[PDB]
């Protein structure tokens, strides 16, 4: 809070890390399609799709 | 140099060159796997095996004779060689196959020995002759369901289920004499060999035609013969040619000249006026490729036909061949089109004047029963060397740019990317 309670210090703070987090999860996002790359995506049957993929 | 050609009852065609030993002597039908069916498909190679089996080519070899057949899409011809001084003997051969001996070659002794050597025959091509099993299916896919699509050596399946009776309803149907020439090629004068057929006379199944069908069309399409345990990717691809007696039938010919043949292991050939060289030789994207212009009776395949064992690759090999092709549409130079007239003189002569009167028949024959008549070489080079670069540009601008395309392939092509991808590369983004 910065303080007794709710007050400036808590939105103003809210505010700078409204901010900012947006970019941490632009961050993840780029891990999480790195780990999807050296799989591949899966597909409705549940099995390999190894011997027929389309670009 | 000279083309006499002649008809009284028969169609008389020939072409004398004293210097050459031998004279060969055929009659080339105007009909073959492009007439046949589905169904009876191979009839037209089960002839021509027959024609040279053990007994009749042993009746030849006695009188000195040598036999030689070719069946190919519009035709089919049966020749027979000899010295300069039997060219009486071979037509005393020729005339007791398919007259008197039209029922002596089919006895069911010989036709089974016959049939069971052109089934390890076709069957031992589509084991292994990879490049030409593609070529095949090539024309299979491109003109599917049409008289192109037909294979030469006919189908297994068509094959082991034929008759003498099929034999005989396509001879009777085809070997006709409103669809035949005889030709003569050689040494042998013109007036020397029609004197020799206009004495002995009978017309035997005079006035009868040929049965009819429906025009080859060209359809976008393909067929992957996958294969991972062949060491290699063998795979062509093409646009829809020219057909034979079309105003573009050298321009087409001369376009694919420019891009012409390579060969990795050959240091000459590595050392081409060809462009697409400087990028297919950095990683090594092929062993070879050779482009083409097949012209037929209907209609013709202009492309290309590549074989690799860089498979992870092949894609950047088809993008650069594609690009490349798309020049001749917008950018191809003067130079380039000057370097493929001299090499396309070169080649065409090479063709038309082998020391071989076989090869010669079959050139004669094949023009003569489509246009009634044969272009002499002279009169090319003057058709190849009044091609401009604006003629090639508006040539490639109506078959190559944004064009369908017709594929095959097989061995290793998990790396050959989809139709759509393939077809994109048919032209390039513009403003
Ligand atoms: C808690 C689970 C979960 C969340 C939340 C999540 N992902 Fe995924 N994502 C997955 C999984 C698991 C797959 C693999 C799906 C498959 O291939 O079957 C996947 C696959 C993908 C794909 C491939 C296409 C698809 O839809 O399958 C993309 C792109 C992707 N995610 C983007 C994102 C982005 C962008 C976000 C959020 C901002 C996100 N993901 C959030 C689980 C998640």
């Amino acid at each position: 809070w910065g303080g007794f309670s709710v007050s400036n210090p808590t939105i103003q703070r809210f505010f700078a890390l409204h901010y900012l987090v947006p970019f941490i999860i632009a961050a993840m996002v780029i891990m999480h399609l790195m780990a999807l790359h050296i799989h591949g995506s899966s597909n409705p049957l549940g099995i390999t799709g190894n011997l027929d993929r389309i670009p | 140099a000279e083309v006499t050609q002649l008809s009284n009852g028969i169609v008389v065609a020939t072409e004398h060159n004293p210097s050459a030993h031998t004279a060969s002597v055929g009659v080339v039908f105007g009909s073959g796997a492009a007439n046949e069916n589905p169904y009876n498909n191979g009839v037209s190679n089960l002839w021509k095996n027959i024609f040279l089996s053990k007994e009749n080519s042993a009746v030849a070899a006695k009188e000195g004779l040598a036999l030689s057949s070719n069946i190919s899409r519009d035709f089919q011809s049966y020749i027979v060689s000899s010295l300069p001084g039997s060219t009486d003997k071979s037509l005393d051969f020729l005339n007791q196959s398919f007259i008197q001996q039209k029922a002596n070659l089919l006895s069911s002794s010989n036709f089974e020995a016959t049939k069971k050597s052109v089934l390890k025959q076709v069957q031992d091509f589509e084991d292994n002759d990879h490049p030409n099993r593609v070529l095949e299916h090539l024309h299979s896919t491109a003109f599917q369901n049409t008289p192109l699509s037909l294979p030469t050596r006919g189908t297994l399946e068509s094959l082991e289920n034929l008759v003498v009776a099929d034999l005989e309803s396509f001879a009777n149907n085809h070997f006709l004499n409103s669809n035949a020439v005889v030709v003569g090629t050689g040494n042998i004068k013109h007036e020397d060999l029609v004197n020799s057929i206009e004495s002995k006379n009978l017309s035997l199944q005079t006035g009868t035609k040929p049965v009819l069908k429906k025009k080859a069309a060209f359809l976008g399409s393909e067929v992957r013969l996958r294969d991972d345990t062949l060491p290699k990717a063998w795979i062509s691809l093409a646009v829809e040619g020219e057909p034979v007696n079309s105003p573009n039938y050298f321009v087409a010919k001369l376009a694919a000249q420019i891009f012409g043949s390579y060969n990795a292991f050959e240091p000459a050939s590595r050392l081409q006026g060809i462009k697409l060289l400087d990028n297919i030789q950095e990683y090594q994207l092929c062993d070879n490729f050779n482009h083409f212009s097949l012209s037929y009776k209907d209609s013709g395949l202009w492309g290309f036909s590549t074989a690799t064992r860089n498979v992870t690759m092949i894609d950047d090999l088809i993008h650069f061949t594609l690009k490349q092709w798309n020049r001749l549409t917008i950018s191809v130079t003067d130079t380039e089109v000057e370097r493929a007239k001299s090499l396309l003189k070169l080649q065409l002569g090479q063709l038309y004047e082998s020391g071989n009167p076989v090869n010669d028949a079959n050139l004669l024959g094949a023009e003569v029963l489509i246009k009634g008549s044969k272009l002499s070489l002279g009169e090319a080079f003057k058709k190849i060397d009044a091609i401009t670069v604006k003629d090639v540009k508006a040539w490639a601008g109506k078959r190559l740019w944004d064009q369908d395309i017709a594929i095959a392939g097989t061995g290793q092509i998990e790396g050959l990317l989809d139709y759509m991808r393939i077809r994109s590369d048919m032209s390039m983004m513009r403003w």
